[PDB]
């Protein structure tokens, strides 16, 4: 079996700026490696083939070059839909083998979250549960803090979050937490307030309910 | 290696229904769908390449303002098992290989 | 013209067989190859076998005592079947066609958009949605809570509210059981007459859901 080994595992790049893939295989297998493109949720599509061969419906922008052991994977001009895990795969002897990936992410400007904050249903109380929801609208960078308080006690271990991949058009990525609370436990507090620190945030900014004006 | 495009667009497949296919001799002839050795029976199947519908992008790349150009579908021989009358024959057949860039003088 | 589209259970028990069919349109299941590809979640992709134009297979010596790759091309489908399945096969299964550019280059030029196959002794659950609204630039949104296994789509307006929409990747609860939130934002005059509907389809359990979200 060949051992595809690719660097970097991750890569970070503005809009414009030259990206550079390299793909190393364990044994020579000439000029047998393909390329390919993973968009998040999206099967791999062929870009790359016989290291430098372009496909159908690919940017002029991608290349392919190497030989026997070294191989590389350019973009000229890096764009935002270009946002992907890229493979290279070797098929110069059975079993084919993949690289492990190189995920490619966008550096975009600061852009602030839009912050909205979402009650219990009332079809969801009368099963017992409560979950309360806070969304983090396209913010760039990717790291931002939501704190949950409950009548201004801080909340810890009872929420879980999710991140969205980065889009493709505007390189921006949006958040949900859920906290997660019983209908009695609910039902004894008034001020559900959801906290949220980002850079484009000067002040972190408050988004609350009062229970029973819902 | 550093080829990014060719000059002629083709189509490779296997090909496992053929029936006729003109031999060495130029005669057409009928196409066996089983061969064997000693032991086993084997489907016969064959590997082809031929372009693809315009003859393309006139070749890709070519100097329009001295040639003249287009792609065309050249062949290889192949032995396959035929029926040249009562007895099977093991004889070479034409069969579609490559695509390749033909000039012509303007 | 070209489509590949695979199909199969969820779910699978440990030590049972993993089963699935991959239908296809615009070519021939004699002059193509088919292969099959995995990829577990958050992991690279793996090759597991391939079925020939001939009809010959290869599969790789990491599966092969597991592996039965076969085809019916008077259905326009190739199977594939996981013997003795563990929890190292639950993994997003792609079904591609090989592409060849004479004998010289192979490539996986045409795949499927993939099927997930979680294994588990647990069983499976279909989710309960309810709606996000606000208390009082607009969002709302559908939370498809406690279902097992993975996946669960989401559409609004049966697809053709496409713009402003966020499906979050699923969250795994305590309970074992996943939940997962799905947002449209709108701009804030935009209703009066328009109707938000949530339509949450999870194929292992068999549940469709149209969840209509009110201001």
């Amino acid at each position: 079996d060949i051992q595809m080994t690719q660097s970097p595992s991750s890569l970070s790049a503005s809009v414009g700026d030259r990206v550079t893939i390299t793909c190393r295989a364990s044994q020579s297998i000439s000029n047998n490696l393909n390329w390919y493109q993973q968009k998040p949720g999206k099967a791999p599509k062929l870009l790359i083939y016989y290291t430098s061969r372009f496909h159908s419906g690919v940017p002029s922008r991608f290349s392919g070059s190497g030989s026997g052991t070294d191989f590389t994977f350019t973009i000229s001009s890096l764009q935002p839909e270009d946002i992907a895990t890229y493979y290279c795969q070797q098929e110069h002897t059975l079993p084919y083998t993949f690289g492990q990936g190189t995920k490619l992410e966008i550096k975009r400007t600061v852009a602030a979250p839009s912050v909205f904050i979402f009650p219990p249903s009332d079809e969801q109380l009368k099963s017992g549960t409560a979950s309360v929801v806070c969304l983090l609208n396209n913010f760039y960078p990717r790291e931002a803090k939501v704190q949950w308080k409950v009548d201004n006690a801080l909340q810890s271990g009872n929420s879980q979050e999710s991140v969205t991949e980065q889009d493709s058009k505007d390189s921006t990525y949006s958040l949900s937490s859920t906290l997660t609370l019983s209908k009695a436990d609910y039902e004894k507090h008034k001020v559900y307030a959801c906290e949220v620190t980002h850079q484009g945030l000067s002040s972190p900014v408050t988004k609350s309910f009062n229970r029973g004006e819902c | 290696h550093r080829g990014e495009f060719s000059v002629c667009d083709s189509v490779s497949v296997w090909v496992g229904d053929k029936t006729t296919a003109t031999d060495i001799k130029g005669k057409e002839v009928m196409v066996l769908g089983e061969v064997n050795i000693n032991n086993s029976v084997f489907k016969q199947y064959f590997f082809e390449t031929k372009c693809r519908d315009p003859n393309v992008d006139g070749c890709r790349g070519i100097d329009s303002k001295h040639w003249n150009s287009y792609c065309t579908t050249t062949h290889t021989f192949v032995k396959a098992l035929t029926m040249d009358g009562k007895q099977a024959a093991w004889r070479f057949i034409r069969i579609d290989t490559a695509c390749v860039c033909v000039l012509s003088r303007k | 013209q070209v489509q590949l589209q695979e199909s199969g259970p969820g779910l699978v028990k440990p030590s049972e067989t993993l089963s699935l069919t991959c239908t296809v349109s615009g070519f021939s299941l004699i002059g193509y190859d088919l292969n099959w590809i995995r990829q577990p979640p958050g992991k690279g992709l793996e090759w597991i076998g391939i079925i020939w134009g001939d009809g010959t297979t290869d599969y790789n010596s990491a599966v092969k005592s597991r592996v039965t790759i076969s085809k019916d091309t008077s259905k326009n489908q190739f199977s594939l079947k996981l013997s003795s399945v563990t929890a190292a096969d639950t993994a997003v299964y792609y079904c591609a066609r090989g592409g060849y550019w004479y004998a010289t280059s192979y490539y996986f030029d045409y795949w499927g958009q993939g099927t997930l196959v979680t294994v588990s002794s647990a069983s499976t659950k279909g989710p309960s949605v309810f709606p996000l609204a606000p208390c009082s630039t607009a969002a709302l949104g559908c939370l498809v809570k406690d279902y097992f296994p993975e996946p669960v789509t989401v559409s609004w307006n049966s697809g053709a509210l496409t713009s402003g929409v966020h499906t979050f990747p699923a969250v795994l609860q305590s309970s074992g059981l996943y939940s997962l939130s799905s947002v449209v934002t709108v701009p804030s005059s935009n209703f009066g007459t328009q109707t938000y509907t949530c339509n949450v389809d999870h194929k292992p359990s068999n549940t469709k859901v149209d969840k209509t979200v009110e201001r």
